[PDB]
């Protein structure tokens, strides 16, 4: 699949995740500021929110 | 050519000629006015860059200061547009000079601009902050700089001397007197200097009339959709350090000294990475990092300077405007999103006001759903939705603009302010969110002349129109034409008339009252409750 | 003459010819309904009145209830308009039967009267209650009782055999037991009886709608500015108890049977003399003696009850005036008199607050103070005017009306909603009251159409208009025309649309919302917040 | 002096006061209903508010 890519400091790109899933790393709470995207499923926590996808393509936007 | 070269008392520079419409404009960029706040500057008030042999090269817009990339929206112009376009640095203390061309004899007033972005973010290369149109428009010298943001900008542990805090807002005075020192080889009258700024911008501007270091760098301070005394335009001592301790303890770290040191080793972006955790939580509207109550920038709160501040003397503009609490509701309350109407329920609404309105308690929401809710309407959604948007825009700033516009005017200033209310034909955030926050600058900056953009003709002129408003101000420190019928008088704001005007595509247009009902609640009201719900626990 | 005789359960009557401008009406005034309440029965429940030998005289109305008279303007007709007209007696339990001439044949429906006067005052034979016109103009049969007030009314020992408290309501129920047993002798028919009040008044109508006892005695209400869940209408048992033994012992006196034997042997007189002195105090629109949540009368409070009632099969009209709070505010709040305009203060205004609305929060006054404030003019007399005779308008009665009419329109009820907005070209009180408290009855009673009287030729009009509307009402549960266009339709009041007309000499006009905005914050939020003042204490 | 006169139960009218003063009882706090007017200058109280004149004739109302 092809997925959002990037971290705190950089602009969001397009990746080849392929094989397996992406993720949509954010603050858990309001404000929801999104911290990150890429391939896989890496642990949240407190502060940390992440959303697993797999299916839909460019799909944790 | 020929007056690309100029000289300042760090050095030499060199230049570029800027293509506009109307014709040619001279543009310094990225003219060097700090020491790089790196290594062991890091957290430190800036220092005076040393001179340089040779000749520097400022054709081009240097490094934007290391900032978080907002990437809610990947690939929207609503969003990306305010993102960083340089390269990131913290070697970030640079300034812009642009002036007409030929270069003006006599000596001419000076804009100097200081960009908003919640104090978190921010920069002065921005395509939207393009100095070009309003200088060759209007004739004046137009300067802005960047200063330091996030952590970089405002982490504090009060009382150190390792990180005192608000060096940001430090950054921005260096360059003031910058300009004090240089402006003239630019054709530029150290003696006429007006300050104007949006959001945050507008919310230091407001600092710098309540330090007193400060107030013999400007004579004219304009603050659009912003201000000092807004709930989170400052933090306090006591919640500054646990942000700071909190973030170091996030970092691995490890007395204040040791502290810091350890701070300082740690690459820029693990900082940035661990930015949003710090926050107190559950709100929209509120940043980890902004200027505090320290006792040496400012004194005293905001509200506390404004209060007793002496204003003779002095002639401000201030506006908003028509939609500002809008787009900020898309980064939290739920049931808003750009890619609907965000029609919510009456349940969603009820919801988004403990959002919109942070830590608070039970009784005080209440209350603002008492204010907000059409009793004969209180279900549907269309007015839940722009009822939130007003709770969110009402609290954060209108209320603290229009307040601090009353207090100046009632002890000594001279008033004039303004409700922008025109949304731009190029927009592209959805038609709920009406005219958002930040959306009056691409006109204030004449942007709509730009050919190589999509405006209308009705707009080009409606800059022009207004970057004559500014220039009119910067000059005389009264915005509407030395003298000019039958065109509408716009009047000075006042405690009790309270007028202002309406900045359309319509003539002038008079108002009284800038929310008035509203405010009386946010300023008069909602205190006296809180004091008590406080003193139930 | 030929049907001025009329025999009664009771025994014979013989009644008098009264003169309509349309033609005679049949009356029979002062009819005894009860055992005169007298010696040992003061305070007592009524018992029913003994059959008679002979012709009972009913040509005239007999003694008013032993009352307090309302001195404030001597000479002054509207103050004395609602002042005794006829002697002042304990044995006052008479009832009047107006009926059309000559008496109907098939059985017609039946309008009764309550009186207001807070609970403390009244009378049936006051000349704005001449039932002639409306019997005259809608042929039907109209009866008022006199029942007892003050102390004599509703003075209550809770829990005591010897003062049960409520009596006064009881003088009424006996009289709609005697016009289920006796109305047929006069052409009235006892399977549509319709309840109409106003005031307090009104708000005996509303407890008769939530009394068991009572529902099956009329099938129609219409409450006119007033309702049992007014803040004035009840009073707790703790309360009542303490009013009664100030009044003991203010009065000599001396376990509740001494105490009431003791109190049942001072003159009437004495009594009077002490009523106003045991209210709580500071206060308009407060009285000593109203009806008790008793348990029995009413078994829980008048808000509980229409909470949980169910109300199918039954149909309500609700209405106010437009100026409800006006007249009320000479009797204490600074700077008000009838004899200039009342342009008061700032400050009275604020000092006023606390008068129109007794014991409450000082957090509360504020938060009353924040609505009722124009913010764009704070200080304008003739503003703060208006908004203390809306906070006293819609926080005794507005706002109490239209919460009932909401939940019983919700509830199973048809509702039909009005406001009064047209001011007596005969008024007697200073323009700046408007439409007061009590002034849309000399209409509805088609007062203007005495010739006697100076009214105007579209006010005839208007009361007989007017007169149809009420008519429409008892007859069929639906006040406009059976069928009549292109004639305006008066729609039903609904808890969601919440519909009502305006009764003025222009035609029916609809509009939404009974003071929707000010009414969430009486009904609403007001209570969210004493419910934590007074947690904090 | 012409005064006005009555009681708790009775319509105000006038009256020769003549020689002295007249009074004017009421509630001395809201509702300030008026208790009686009369000749004379009575002791008041707690509840009792007692208003006292002279000269103006009629002065009482
Ligand atoms: C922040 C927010 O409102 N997001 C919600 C999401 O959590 C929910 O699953 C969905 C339901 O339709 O709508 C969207
Ligand atoms: C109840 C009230 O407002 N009465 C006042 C009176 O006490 C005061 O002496 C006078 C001042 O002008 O105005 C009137
Ligand atoms: C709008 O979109 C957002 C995210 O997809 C969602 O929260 C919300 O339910 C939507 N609103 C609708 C469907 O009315
Ligand atoms: C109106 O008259 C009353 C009593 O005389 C007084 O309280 C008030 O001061 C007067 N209002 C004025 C003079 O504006
Ligand atoms: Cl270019
Ligand atoms: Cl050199
Ligand atoms: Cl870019
Ligand atoms: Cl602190
Ligand atoms: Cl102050
Ligand atoms: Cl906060
Ligand atoms: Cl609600
Ligand atoms: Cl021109
Ligand atoms: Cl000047
Ligand atoms: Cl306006
Ligand atoms: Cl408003
Ligand atoms: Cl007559
Ligand atoms: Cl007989
Ligand atoms: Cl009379
Ligand atoms: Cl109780
Ligand atoms: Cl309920
Ligand atoms: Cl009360
Ligand atoms: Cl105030
Ligand atoms: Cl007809
Ligand atoms: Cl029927
Ligand atoms: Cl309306
Ligand atoms: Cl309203």
């Amino acid at each position: 699949t092809m997925c959002y890519s990037h971290t705190t400091t950089s602009r969001a790109i397009l990746t080849n995740c392929g094989e397996n899933s992406c993720y949509r790393k954010s603050r858990r709470h309001p404000p929801k500021m999104v911290l990150g995207r890429g391939c896989g499923c890496p642990p949240g926590d407190d502060n940390l929110e992440v959303k697993c996808c797999t299916s839909p393509d460019k799909c944790n936007y | 050519d020929a007056e690309l070269l100029v000289t300042v008392r760090g050095g030499r520079l060199r230049g570029i000629r800027l293509k506009t419409p109307g014709g040619p404009v001279s543009a310094f960029l990225g003219i060097p006015f700090a020491e790089p706040p790196m290594g062991p500057r890091r957290f430190l008030p800036p220092e005076p860059k040393q001179p340089w042999s040779g000749v520097v090269d400022a054709t081009t817009f240097q490094s934007v200061c290391y900032q978080y990339v907002d990437t809610l929206y990947p690939g929207f112009e609503g969003t990306e547009m305010w993102n960083p376009n340089r390269e990131l640095s913290e070697d970030c203390l640079y300034l812009n000079v642009w002036t007409p061309y030929p270069r003006p004899t006599s000596p001419t007033p000076v804009l100097v601009w200081i960009y908003g972005g919640g104090f978190y973010s921010g920069a002065s290369s921005l395509d939207v902050y393009d100095g070009r149109f309003l200088v060759q428009a209007e004739r004046t010298v137009l300067v802005s700089m960047n200063y330091r943001v996030g952590a970089f900008g405002f982490l504090a542990l009060p009382g150190s001397r390792e990180a005192p805090g608000n060096v940001g807002l430090l950054d921005q005075r260096l360059a003031l007197q910058w300009v004090q020192e240089n402006v003239a080889a630019f054709g530029g009258d150290p003696t006429s200097v007006t300050l104007f700024g949006e959001s945050a911008g507008a919310a230091s501007v407001g600092m710098h009339l309540l330090s007193p270091p400060s107030r013999g760098l400007f004579h004219r301070a304009v603050l659009q959709s912003g201000a000092p005394n807004g709930p989170w335009a400052t933090v306090g001592m006591g919640e500054a350090r646990r942000r700071a301790t909190q973030l170091a303890h996030l970092v691995g770290c490890p007395n204040d000294t040791e502290l810091v040191a350890c701070l300082r080793t740690r690459p820029a972006q693990v900082l940035v990475n661990h930015e949003w955790h710090v926050l107190p939580q559950e709100s929209v509207f509120r940043f980890s990092f902004v200027p505090v109550v320290d006792g040496d920038f400012l004194s005293d709160t905001p509200e506390a300077l404004i209060n007793a501040g002496d204003f003779h003397g002095l002639q401000v503009l201030v506006g908003v405007v028509k939609d500002e609490g809008s787009y900020f509701l898309v980064y939290g309350a739920p049931g808003f999103s750009k890619d609907n109407e965000s029609l919510i329920s009456r349940a969603e609404f009820l919801a988004g006001v403990r959002v919109g309105v942070p830590q608070v308690s039970d009784l005080a929401a209440e209350a603002v759903v008492l204010h907000y809710t059409d009793w004969l309407h209180p279900e549907d959604p269309a007015r839940l939705r722009e009822a939130l948007s007003d709770v969110v825009g009402d609290h954060n700033v209108v209320c603290p603009v229009a307040q601090l516009a009353g207090r100046l005017a009632a002890q000594g200033a001279r008033v004039y302010a303004y409700v922008f209310e025109h949304r731009a034909s190029t927009l592209s955030w959805p038609l709920w969110m009406g005219v958002p926050h930040g959306y009056e600058i691409e006109f204030i900056f004449g942007i709509p002349l730009d050919p190589s953009r999509n405006y209308t003709a009705e707009e080009k002129i409606f800059a022009q129109r207004l970057m004559r408003y500014w220039a009119n101000f910067a000059r005389t420190g009264d915005p509407n034409e030395p003298r000019d019928p039958k065109a509408p008088q716009w009047p000075p704001y006042t405690a009790g008339a309270q007028q202002y005007v309406s900045l359309d595509l319509r003539p002038l247009e008079v108002r009284r009252g800038l929310r008035a009902q509203a405010c009386a609640f946010w300023n008069r009201f909602l205190p006296k409750l809180l004091s008590a719900t406080d003193t139930l626990d």
